[PDB]
This record gives C-alpha cells, sequence and structure tokens, in this order.
C-alpha cells in the first residue's frame, strides 16, 4: 500500500560562497561535502537493504 | 642427527616462500649426487613418491626435474626407478604439471631397454589407463607413442587394445585426450594394424555426442589419411570426411577448413576432384562467418594443388561462384580471409579469365570499407602484375591504387609504396611523371614516419629506373623545398632522402646540389637535424668527389664536433673518423 | 661503452631480453644520469610525447615506426612501461638503455605503475621472475624507477606529467622541492602527481581509485594561470580515440597503448610538438602480431 523499503536520502548541499573556505586538507568546504555525500554512500552501499534508497539533492 | 640430506635439509623447506621451494628443487641434483645411488634410489626416491605436495609451480619444476634424472639415479639401468614419482605427478588434477610429467616420462622411456620398457613402462601405463581418476587415464594416452616401436608384438597388440579402451571411454576428456594423441599413435603402428584397429575407432570418435572430441578427431584426419594407401580412401577417410564436412558444430566444420589443403595434399588429386570439391563448397557458402573465413583462406591453396589438366573445369564451374558471393560478405573477417589469397588465382586461371573474372572480384574488395580487405588485396599485387601485364593494370587498377596512396590506414599506403618501384619498372618516364610521380612526392610528407621512410627509400629505386637527370627535373626540387620547412621532421626527411640519393645521383649531382644544402643545415636550432647532417655527411662522403672535403665538408664537421649537444659531438666525431 | 649499448638496443628493438648483469650496469648508468635530473624536467620544445605503453612492445614498434626512431625523434614518455603487457621486461629495458644511450633525446617520467606495491600485484614482478627466474632484474628496475622525474616541462608553456593536480600542490617549485628518491607513497603530494585524473566536476573530488585526487576545468584554469602555462600533458587513462582534449583545452590526455590490454581495441595517439610548439596528434592501431 505504502512503500516504506524505499528511503528518501535528501542532500541538502549549502552551496553559499562562505562553502568557498579551504580546509587545511587543500580542498573547499564544498568539496568536502562532495565527498562527504559520496562516503556517505559508500558507507550506505555496505547495507543491502542500501538498493532501493532514494537520493534528492537540494541547494540554496 | 640433523645431517642426512634425504628427510632433513629438504622438509624444513616448507616454508611461506615459494620460490626457496622453487630452489631447492632447481638444485636437486645437488643434493642427489651428494647421497650414493643406491641411497638416492633407496630414500630420495620413495620419499618424493609418497610424498604429496599442493604448488603448482614446485611441482612442474620436479617434473622437469625427473626428465634429467637418470645420470644422477645409476645410468640408464636403473632409469625406471623414477616412474612411481612421475606417475603421482601424472594423477594431479592440474593439466600442466601432467604434460610436463608426461614429457618427462616419455623422455626417460629413451632411457630404458626394451626388456624394461616391457617389465615396468608397459605396466605403468596399463595401471594409468586402469586407473580409478580420468587425470591418469588422459595422461597415459601420451605415453603410447615412445613405447610402442620397441616392445614385443603381443606388447604392441596389448597397447593397441588399451588405447582403444581409452579412446571408448566413457568420461569426455580422456576422449579428448585420446583424440588429440591418435595422429601420434597411429603414425608409428603397422599399416593393417592401423586399418584393423584404429580406423573404425576413429569413425567412431567421429560420431560421437561430444563437439570436441569430433574436433579432435579431425584435426588427425589428416594424418590417417597421410598414412594410408591411396586405394583404400574412398572407404576409409573419405565417409568420416564427408560425415564432419557436414557436422552442426561449427568448430568441427571449421577445423575441418583449415585442414583441408592437407586433406587435398594427402588422398591424392582424383579423389578431391571427386569429393572434395563439393565439401570445400559448401565451407565457402556455409551459414557461419568463422568456417567460411577459414575456407576462403584456403582458396589459393587448394586450387594450385589440384590436377592441371581438370582444374580451371573445377575453379570457374564450383569456386568462382562462391568465391564472388564471399566478396560481398556481411563478416568483414571472411572478406580479409579471402583477400589474402584472392590474386594467387591469377597464373592459375590465365590472362583472359583473370581480366573477365577475377579483375572486378579485385576492384570491389580494393574499395571495401574495411582496411584488412585493402591491405591483403595490395599485396600480392606482383602475381596479377606478371599475368596481365601493365596495360590492363593502368586500365583497371591504377585509378583504384591512386586512390589507395591517400588512405587512412598508413599500412594500406605502405603496400602501395612498396609496389610503385615494379610499376615505374614497367611504365615510362611520360606516364609516371604524369600519374605516380607527385603521389611519390606525396608521401615525403607524410605524418606517419615509416611511410616517408619507405618513400625516401622508394626515391632510390625510382632514380635507378629512371635516371638522374629525370631526378634533377622532378625529384630533386620538391626534396629540396623542404629543407627550407619549419617543421625539423621535414628537414630531417631531407637528410635522409640525400642519404638515399647521393649514392644514385652521382659525383656532379651530389656536389653541386645536394651538399650546399647539407651544409646549410649545420646551423640549425634543432639538435637533431645537426647530428643528422653529420650522419649525412658521413654517409654522403665516399660518393662526393674528393676534392671539396677537406676544403668544405671538413670545416663543418669541425664546427659540429664542438657542438653544445653530446650527442652532435658523437655523430660529429665520428664522420671526421670515417671521413679519415 | 657506446658500442655495448647501440648493441643492446638493436638487440631489445628485436624483443630479446638482457642478461642480468646487463641490466644491472644498464641500471648503474641509469642511476647515475637520473640522479642529475630535478623532478620538473626541461624539454626543448621539438618533441613527441607518448602516453601509456604498459609492457606492449609490438606497439612501442609500431609507435617508433609512427614518430620515428630514437635519436632522430625526441621522445617524453609519461611513465607506465609495465605491468597489463606480456613484453614489460623488454620495454622498459629498451626505454632505460635509450634513455643511458640518448639522454637529451628522451624523457622517461614515473608513471603510478612504477612502484614496488604496482609491479608485485600487476605482473611486472611475474614476468620478470619467468624471464630471469630471480627476482634481481625486478629489484633493480624498481629501485631505478624511484629515480624517474615526476613531471616534465615543455617549453615552460606544456606541463607533462602522468597523474594530475594535488590540492596541496599549488606551484611547480613545490614539484621541484619534493624529494622524489621513494617509493610512491598511498597519500601525498607525490602520489597525486601519478595518480589524479581530471573530471568533468566542480572543485576536488574523491578518485575512484584509492589514491589521488580527481579535479575539475576550474582547478587546472588556476593550475594553469598560476604557474604560466598553456597546457597540461597528461596519460594514466584509456582514451578510445588515443587523445582526448579537456577543461576547455587546459587538460590533454595522451594514452600510448592501443587494444590496452588486448582487449580494449583503443586507439593510441602520440602528440608531435615541432619546433614552434604547434602540435599534431598521430592516431594509430595496434601492431599486427605474427
Ligand atoms: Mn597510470
Ligand atoms: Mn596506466
Amino acid at each position: 500500500y505504502f512503500q516504506s523499503n524505499m528511503p528518501i536520502l535528501l542532500f541538502l548541499i549549502d552551496t553559499s560562497a562562505s562553502m568557498n573556505q579551504r580546509s587545511h586538507l587543500g580542498t573547499t568546504y564544498l568539496d568536502t561535502a562532495k565527498g562527504a555525500v559520496e562516503t556517505f554512500m559508500k558507507l550506505r552501499a555496505r547495507d543491502p537493504a542500501s538498493r532501493g534508497d532514494r537520493y534528492m539533492l537540494v541547494t540554496f | 642427527d640433523s645431517l642426512y640430506p634425504i628427510a632433513v635439509l629438504i622438509d624444513e623447506l616448507r616454508n611461506e616462500d615459494v620460490q626457496l621451494r622453487l630452489n631447492s628443487i632447481k638444485k636437486l641434483s645437488t643434493i642427489a649426487l651428494a647421497l650414493g645411488v643406491e641411497r638416492t634410489r633407496s630414500e630420495l626416491l620413495p620419499f618424493l613418491t609418497d610424498t604429496i605436495y599442493d604448488e603448482d609451480e614446485v611441482l612442474l619444476a620436479l617434473a622437469e626435474q625427473l626428465g634429467t634424472f637418470t645420470t644422477l639415479v645409476g645410468g640408464p639401468e636403473y632409469v625406471h626407478c623414477l616412474l612411481p614419482p612421475l606417475e603421482s605427478l601424472a594423477t594431479v588434477e592440474e593439466t600442466v604439471v601432467r604434460d610436463k610429467a608426461v614429457e618427462s616420462l616419455r623422455a626417460i622411456s629413451h632411457e630404458h631397454s626394451p626388456s624394461d620398457l616391457e617389465a615396468h613402462f608397459v605396466p605403468l601405463v596399463k595401471r594409468l589407463a586402469g586407473g580409478d581418476w580420468f587425470t591418469s587415464r588422459t595422461s597415459a594416452c601420451g605415453l603410447f607413442s615412445v613405447c610402442y616401436p620397441r616392445v614385443s608384438s603381443a606388447v604392441k597388440a596389448e597397447l593397441r587394445q588399451y588405447f582403444r579402451n581409452l579412446c571408448s571411454d566413457d568420461t569426455p576428456m580422456v576422449r579428448r585426450a585420446a583424440a588429440s594423441k591418435l595422429g601420434e599413435f597411429a603414425k608409428v603402428l603397422e599399416l593393417d594394424n592401423v586399418k584393423s584397429e584404429i580406423i573404425p575407432m576413429f569413425s567412431n570418435l567421429a560420431s560421437d555426442e561430444q563437439d570436441s572430441v569430433r574436433l579432435l578427431a579431425v584435426e588427425a584426419c589428416v594424418n590417417i589419411a597421410q598414412l594410408l594407401p591411396q586405394e583404400d580412401l574412398e572407404a576409409l577417410v573419405m565417409p568420416t570426411l564427408r560425415q564432419a564436412a557436414e557436422d552442426k558444430s561449427w568448430r568441427v566444420r571449421y577445423m575441418v577448413a583449415d585442414k583441408f589443403t592437407e586433406l587435398q595434399k594427402a588422398v591424392g588429386p582424383e579423389i578431391t576432384k571427386t569429393d572434395l570439391v563439393p565439401a570445400f563448397q559448401n565451407l565457402m557458402k556455409d551459414c557461419e562467418a568463422e568456417v567460411r573465413a577459414a575456407a576462403s583462406h584456403k582458396v589459393k591453396e587448394f586450387c594450385e594443388n589440384l590436377s592441371a589438366d581438370c582444374r580451371e573445369n573445377v575453379i570457374m564451374s564450383q569456386i568462382l561462384p562462391c568465391i564472388k558471393e564471399l566478396v560481398s560478405d556481411a563478416n568483414q573477417h571472411v572478406k580479409s580471409a579471402l583477400a589474402s589469397v584472392i590474386m594467387g588465382l591469377s597464373p592459375i586461371l590465365g590472362k583472359d579469365n583473370t581480366i573477365e573474372h577475377l579483375l572486378p572480384l579485385f576492384l570491389a574488395q580494393l574499395k571495401d570499407e574495411c582496411p584488412e580487405v585493402r591491405l591483403n588485396i595490395i599485396s600480392n599485387l606482383d602475381c596479377v602484375n606478371e599475368v596481365i601485364g601493365i596495360r590492363q593494370l593502368s586500365q583497371s587498377l591504377l585509378p583504384a591504387i591512386v586512390e589507395l596512396a591517400e588512405d587512412a590506414k598508413w599500412r594500406v599506403r605502405l603496400a602501395i609504396i612498396e609496389y610503385m618501384p615494379l610499376l615505374a619498372g614497367q611504365l615510362g618516364v611520360e606516364f609516371f611523371d604524369e600519374k605516380l610521380n607527385s603521389l611519390c612526392m606525396a608521401w615525403l610528407v607524410d605524418h606517419v614516419y615509416a611511410i616517408r621512410e619507405a618513400a625516401t627509400s622508394n626515391l632510390k629505386k625510382l632514380v635507378e629506373k629512371f635516371g638522374k637527370e629525370w631526378a634533377h627535373a622532378t625529384i630533386i626540387p620538391k626534396v629540396l623545398a623542404m629543407s627550407g620547412d619549419p617543421n625539423y621532421l621535414h628537414r630531417m626527411t631531407t637528410l635522409f632522402c640525400i642519404n638515399v640519393l647521393s649514392e644514385v645521383c652521382g659525383q656532379d649531382i651530389t656536389t653541386k646540389h645536394m651538399l650546399p644544402t647539407v651544409l646549410r643545415m649545420a646551423g640549425d636550432p634543432v639538435a637533431n637535424v645537426r647530428f643528422n647532417v653529420a650522419k649525412s655527411l658521413q654517409k654522403i662522403g665516399p660518393i662526393l668527389d674528393n676534392s671539396t672535403l677537406q676544403s668544405e665538408v671538413k670545416p663543418i664537421l669541425e664546427k659540429l664536433t664542438q657542438d653544445q649537444d653530446v650527442d652532435v659531438k658523437y655523430f660529429a666525431q665520428e664522420a671526421l673518423t670515417v671521413l679519415s | 661503452f657506446t658500442k655495448e649499448l647501440d648493441q643492446w638496443i638493436e638487440q631489445l628493438n628485436e624483443c630479446k631480453q638482457l642478461s642480468e648483469s646487463q641490466v644491472k650496469s644498464l641500471c648503474e648508468k641509469a642511476k647515475e644520469i637520473l640522479t642529475k635530473e630535478s623532478n620538473v624536467q626541461e624539454v626543448r620544445c621539438p618533441v613527441t610525447v607518448c602516453g601509456d605503453v604498459h609492457g606492449q612492445f609490438h606497439d612501442l614498434m609500431e609507435l617508433f615506426r609512427i614518430g620515428g626512431k630514437s635519436p632522430d625523434t625526441n621522445y617524453l614518455f609519461m611513465g607506465d612501461y609495465v605491468n597489463r603487457g606480456y613484453y614489460s621486461v623488454e620495454t622498459v629495458t629498451l626505454l632505460v638503455a635509450l634513455k643511458v644511450r640518448y639522454r637529451e633525446r628522451i624523457t622517461i617520467l614515473r608513471g603510478n605503475h612504477e612502484s614496488r606495491q604496482i609491479t608485485q600485484v600487476y605482473g611486472f614482478y611475474d614476468e620478470c621472475l619467468r624471464k630471469y627466474g630471480n627476482a634481481n632484474v625486478w629489484k633493480y628496475f624498481t629501485d631505478l624507477f624511484d629515480y624517474l622525474p615526476l613531471t616534465a616541462l615543455v617549453d615552460g608553456q606544456i606541463f607533462c606529467l602522468h597523474g594530475g593536480l594535488s590540492p596541496s600542490i599549488d606551484t611547480l617549485d613545490h614539484i621541484r622541492a619534493l624529494d622524489r628518491l621513494q617509493e610512491v607513497p598511498h597519500e601525498g603530494p607525490m602520489c597525486d602527481l601519478l595518480w589524479s585524473d581530471p573530471d568533468d566536476r566542480g572543485g576536488w573530488g574523491i578518485s575512484p581509485r584509492g589514491a589521488g585526487y580527481t579535479f575539475g576545468q576550474d582547478i587546472s584554469e588556476t593550475f594553469n594561470h598560476a604557474n604560466g602555462l598553456t597546457l597540461v600533458s597528461r596519460a594514466h587513462q584509456l582514451v578510445m580515440e588515443g587523445y582526448n582534449w579537456c577543461h576547455d583545452r587546459n587538460v590533454v590526455t595522451i594514452f600510448s597503448a592501443p587494444n590496452y590490454c588486448y582487449r580494449c581495441g583503443n586507439q593510441a595517439a602520440i602528440m608531435e610538438l615541432d619546433d614552434t610548439l604547434k602540435y599534431s596528434f598521430l592516431q594509430f592501431d595496434p601492431a599486427p602480431r605474427r
């Protein structure tokens, strides 16, 4: 009746220009955020339930 | 005590590093030499046999070692003691170890004398063929060909019986090994015994359920046909070849196709005329592309080997329409396979037949989209040239090959370059200048270096044919223009052209036209051009007049031998020595 | 000494390996030659730039037939001479021999496969064992790989390199300041130069590989502007057409290994740069093998 087995992962990435600040890594905050989303999905993919996950992207 | 080489110092080397184990096995000769030969046979070889290891490379090295162990075991007399450990190696799951063990077994077979072969080797073969595991059974197949020639007749009949049983075994890979080794095994047998024992089982192999065994049967079909007398092939081999050529599996038909020429050679021409040409026909007209390509490459070899009295009739009545349909084949590999051999039919058919029938087929393949087709067609242009002369070449094929001098793939252009001397040698100065001289010049500025090199080498032959006045009027001005080019590749190309041109242009032209251009390139900014100038001055030194050496060539080489680039220094000083 | 080197080059052109002692002496000479080279080698303008060869010896012979013979043609090789090929030993030995014989005509950079771990995993070690029976030749070559320059700089404009750019590297002075005498690390400035790739993204990113970064067009634009470069020549990635322009002509990838793993069916290209930096890519197909 309702599919709760397909979770929605909405990512609200801050795209304000303040996210151009550079860490000690030499990458920007936005680069860290993109890498964080990628790492999040790499970690999520270990779970077999990760199939059917809806990934969404909204910005500022 | 820990000093016995046999057990101790060997079973301690089972460390994680495999390379140490291979090193121990590689140097197994030294431990054996340290031990007494009687002690070796008593203690070393039973240890090798009884113990079982589980590393493929060590086992392979061990099997390779045992093939040369006859000197360190007590000579050929006691060589039978090497049979148990190799037997243990012949029963392993890994196939490569099994093949190496069989190779070692048949290598030490020669060391045995007939009596020992009957006493020890033949029971070993019986055990291997009679083993519970199929691996030993396949291993036994390769052992028949070396034990057979040097045993008694009763033992030979026994060997025939066990090979027949092995061939008729229920296990597939055993049948595969038996079919693979059937050709080698039947080589040494008696001919009547071949007919009685080998042939019925061979025909049974060709009619088996599995397709790989049938493939190996057709593989062995060539040797089996070659062995037999010609009066027997209509009833023994030919029905089997007819069965095989119509097999459902395309692999069996394919490997029939590659073996077709050898079948033709073996069975004799009249049998081929009667029975092989429909088999060849429906192999070329077959549905599968692989078998069509396999048959296409055998067309020249097949047709050339027929009887000349009935040869051309066979070709035009059966082969030629099938060729016409293959030239327009959908698959490019079939067309390429046909292209590599199609020009070979020109001397066979004759001049008029080639013009009326083969020449449109050449033209169609010369304009094919596939580069392999175009490349394979041009490579055999000398044959059609010698057959139809050059008037027909200029009429029919010259516009097509001129279009191929600008081909996308450079190997096509390389073939055209390689075939320019022939045309030049068979055509006049006027016609060549009208059509082909610009083509010869267009290649000197090609992107590919191999094309430029081939064109440079081709200029030497062109000057040899058409004289040096023609070179001074047509060749030299377009070469000298390349010296002023901003790309250093083209300047180096002129240096290479001068290298090959000084030899044929003579003393005067080299001295007054080519040398001043060579000398002015010593001030080039590219070091590559500079040391190639040094190389050229070395090379055109002999064919220059001796008066301008010390006056003109020597100062430039002296300036170059103190240059800043080390390579320019080296080649300049090498030139200085060669000038003497 | 030079005659013997010429004999080795003639022999190696026919795909016959050298003996262990020959490889030892060759790598000794190559070490003493590669000590003097900077991390950012300076290459004069007329040069041919080649990408990965990866041990495909006959494809290297096709490359020489296309671009020309050394020393007549100046060559810049951007690493990855070993692994994924059947003739890694012959390939790397010929390239090292050409470097020793023709010092100023050959530039051989370090690829990401010029390391002990990658060679151990991906078949250069296995090939050395098969062709020599001991790992001493592998030891000599891997010790020599530490000596290879990281990057080159043609005319001061074109920045040849194997992998790409690093978040920690902003200038060429940083590259010149690196200590390249070491095994390539898993993380750090030296790893990215051999492991990074360009991407159609914004800014930096995590490489799909286990090492390096992936960088967008703005990264290469800022790098080129800050370092006065007009182009970043590159290798390290399969290109179906042999070469590909990226980042609005700021980066070009060059792959010189046609039919890369003998299955990819790719073309191979080489960037021929003439005296006046006018480039031209020579695409070529794999050689006909007997
Ligand atoms: Mn790479
Ligand atoms: Mn690579």
